[PDB]
């Protein structure tokens, strides 16, 4: 990972996580998931 | 109505009769017999692709 002195590891993904998601990705996942929600589709089971 | 009944645990005061959610259904119900707070479910439905 070296590119003439310069530094990506902010922006290339990672394989240290289930998602294969860059640091900024995820900042920005985490900042619009306020009203995005992680559901399971919201099935049928949905009868608590 | 047709729905399905199953327990519930809402807290209903003595005067409550009705129950109610967001948007104007009667999701819960009081016996007009020995008390028992009741929940109302309908059954399953949905779409069909070919
Ligand atoms: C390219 O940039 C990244 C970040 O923009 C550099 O990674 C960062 O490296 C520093 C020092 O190596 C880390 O600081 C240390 O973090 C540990 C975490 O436990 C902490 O215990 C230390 O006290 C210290 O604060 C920093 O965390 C790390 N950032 C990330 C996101 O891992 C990387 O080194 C740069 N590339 C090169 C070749 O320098």
């Amino acid at each position: 990972k070296y590119f003439g002195g310069f530094n990506f590891s902010q922006i290339l993904p990672d394989p240290s996580k289930p998602s294969k998601r860059s640091f900024i990705e995820d900042l920005l996942f985490n900042k619009v998931t306020l009203a995005d929600a992680g559901f399971i589709k919201q099935y049928g089971d949905c009868l608590g | 109505g047709t729905g399905v009944l199953t327990e519930s645990n809402k807290k209903f005061l003595p005067f409550q009769q009705f129950g109610r959610d967001i948007a104007d259904t009667t999701d819960a119900v009081r016996d007009p017999q020995t008390l028992e707070i009741l929940d109302i479910t309908p059954c399953s439905f949905g779409g069909v692709s070919v």
